[PDB]
């Protein structure tokens, strides 16, 4: 057959997802996680559909913004791949960890 | 359960692609799952504090807005 | 007769509702009669200044109705508005297309 | 009791939308967002003005304490303009009596 | 007959002498403890102030503070600050 | 009489002064009576905690008076206090000794 | 009378800052880069400060103006009237 | 002849300045700067000596903060020299710039 060279699907996967705004985590998975994490701080809580989507709209905004910073670090290391030691450097400079 | 794995590899990759990430080490996926959980935990904590203080057993969008604004991650288009 | 202060100031923004949100806000004991004017003024202006650019953003995507992404596109591309809204997340607004040169091929 | 009454700004966002782009409209979420936006900059300016007055032992937020809140919170050009439009609006209102 | 600038420095001494009776504190270091108290004053008086505004209340009660303090203070510092807080209101109401 | 309210709360921090700052600060219309208690309680407790750790800082250093640097060493070395004072500069406080490993000589 | 003072932040002084930094090795280009970031930072804080000074019809900038400025800028300083 | 090997004094110099707390910018220079910069906003100003000092404490603390963030970016690119690119990267992830 024919096949696209490692990367050129990615570059497209970028252009696609930058030009769009649909939320990229599956709605129900996320929501279960939210209630999982909420039981910690209080049992038999109830959420407004919107309040779940308010969280999901943030988490995604944040992670997106992180990866942006992450990617600039990986690139700073004359790399193209992102790795944990790039996230951690971002988050340290951001001031989330020590 | 353990719904954190419900944040599948391809979804994180999706976010990274919006982030403008070309290449993605296999480790990342679990790391991201960690950072995400911290973030949800922290927001949800303050959110549910705001709920409990109003004495409601239902968490509102406004709980979550107030939290995000405290946490320094202000959100537009759910009120407040 | 009766006339909405907003009228007397030439503003669409409700000078009265501002004056009230000020007193019930717990920003001070006392609020000058000029304060809610000057504020409604400055809220209107920035409301316009965003919508101006976001309306443009809609025409560019051949749309009559401004969606969030228009607002995002409007804000992130205006250096100042972007600064002012630096720590603000716009819902359903995604990210300006940016791809670092060294990632592009050939 | 039909319900309670959630005020907004959305009627003043329209009025201004139509002044600025009479042929252009706006989705619900986007009005949402512009509401959050008025509310957010409201507090910000009120706050800096609240404190401004506190700091100088004033009981009363005058226009001055808005203008200075704004000179402080807004970037160069957006502040020049906000100060202008707001000075304009005050001088008008005053000479309406 | 000079202005008359208050501070918290006499209470910092009072508590310094409770916890380290043999130790003291420079002007600069008190200066810091002074800033510290005003800082975490304003921080709490605010989050409380909000909490109230958000729930259409006109009165900041101890309840508001306890929420402010949960919100603003980390895990272990929070549990204790609530406790000494709880403890002090309880002691005060019984006392007289 | 003339009993002070700090006195009833068993606090050094002025339950008096606090109640007044609340009212005159424009935080709300009405201030509870339990409020300037619970606050002073917490402002005192946190004052203690810092001076507890910093007071040990000053032992180690073989000094009797606390200087800022003892406060810095106190705060920065405690995880919680450091989260709390995250965005707080401490004049004349300096930085915790730290040197990154890769920068050390191998021998 | 010396209209370009940014220079008075001398290479050695910046080296020392960088030492407290925990920096072992300093590119030459730095100093200027530093000087520049310094300039921005002072410019930003002092703007806000003078705003506060001016708001109080004073000709004299106070230690409190500088604190109110540092607090706004997100850069809070203990031990000058906090 | 006796000389210490490049980056040995440097390391001593660290230990020295990390143990101490005094302002490292000679004070007159710094003051002159501040007033030069105050002109840009209002002519014939005056400064409380404590104001001048409240700035220097602030600036010196900031810079020392940057160089730590800076220095972790240099190290991220398997380096040891700090370079403008590192500061640039640090300010970038901090939010001081775009
Ligand atoms: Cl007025
Ligand atoms: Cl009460």
């Amino acid at each position: 057959p024919h096949r696209y060279r490692p990367g050129t699907v990615a570059l497209r996967e970028i252009r696609r997802y930058q030009k769009s705004t649909e939320l990229l985590i599956r709605k129900l998975p996320f929501q279960r996680l939210v209630r999982e994490i909420a039981q910690d701080f209080k049992t038999d809580l109830r959420f407004q559909s919107s309040a779940v989507m308010a969280l999901q709209e943030a988490c995604e905004a944040y992670l997106v913004g992180l990866f942006e910073d992450t990617n600039l670090c990986a690139i700073h290391a004359k790399r193209v791949t992102i790795m944990p030691k790039d996230i951690q450097l971002a988050r340290r400079i951001r001031g989330e960890r020590a | 359960r353990d719904n954190i794995q419900g944040i599948t590899k391809p979804a994180i990759r999706r976010l990274a692609r919006r982030g403008g990430v070309k290449r993605i080490s296999g480790l990342i996926y679990e790391e991201t799952r960690g950072v995400l959980k911290v973030f949800l935990e922290n927001v949800i904590r303050d959110a549910v504090t705001y709920t409990e203080h109003a004495k409601r057993k239902t968490v509102t969008a406004m709980d979550v807005v107030y939290a995000l604004k405290r946490q320094g991650r202000t959100l537009y288009g759910f009120g407040g | 007769k009766a006339k909405t202060r907003s009228s007397r100031a030439g503003l669409q923004f409700p000078v009265g509702r501002v004056h009230r949100l000020l007193r019930k806000g717990n920003y001070s004991e006392r609020v000058g009669a000029g304060a809610p004017v000057y504020l409604a003024a400055v809220l209107e202006y920035l409301t316009a200044e965003i919508l101006e650019l976001a309306g443009n953003a809609a025409r560019d995507n051949k749309k009559t109705r401004i969606i969030p992404r228009h607002l995002q596109l409007a804000i992130r591309n205006d250096e100042e508005l972007n600064k002012l809204l630096g720590r603000v997340t716009i819902a359903q607004g995604g990210v300006l297309p940016n791809i670092q040169a060294v990632l592009l091929p050939k | 009791r039909k319900r309670s009454r959630k005020e907004s700004y959305s009627i003043y966002v329209y009025k201004v939308l139509k002044q600025v782009h009479p042929d252009t409209g706006i989705s619900s979420k986007a009005m949402g967002i512009m509401n959050s936006f008025v509310n957010d900059i409201f507090e910000r300016i009120a706050g800096e003005a609240s404190r401004l007055a506190h700091y100088n032992k004033r009981s009363t937020i005058t226009s001055r304490e808005i203008q200075t809140a704004v000179r402080l919170l807004l970037p160069g050009e957006l502040a020049k303009h906000a100060v202008s439009e707001g000075t304009k609006a005050v001088t008008k209102y005053t000479s309406a009596k």
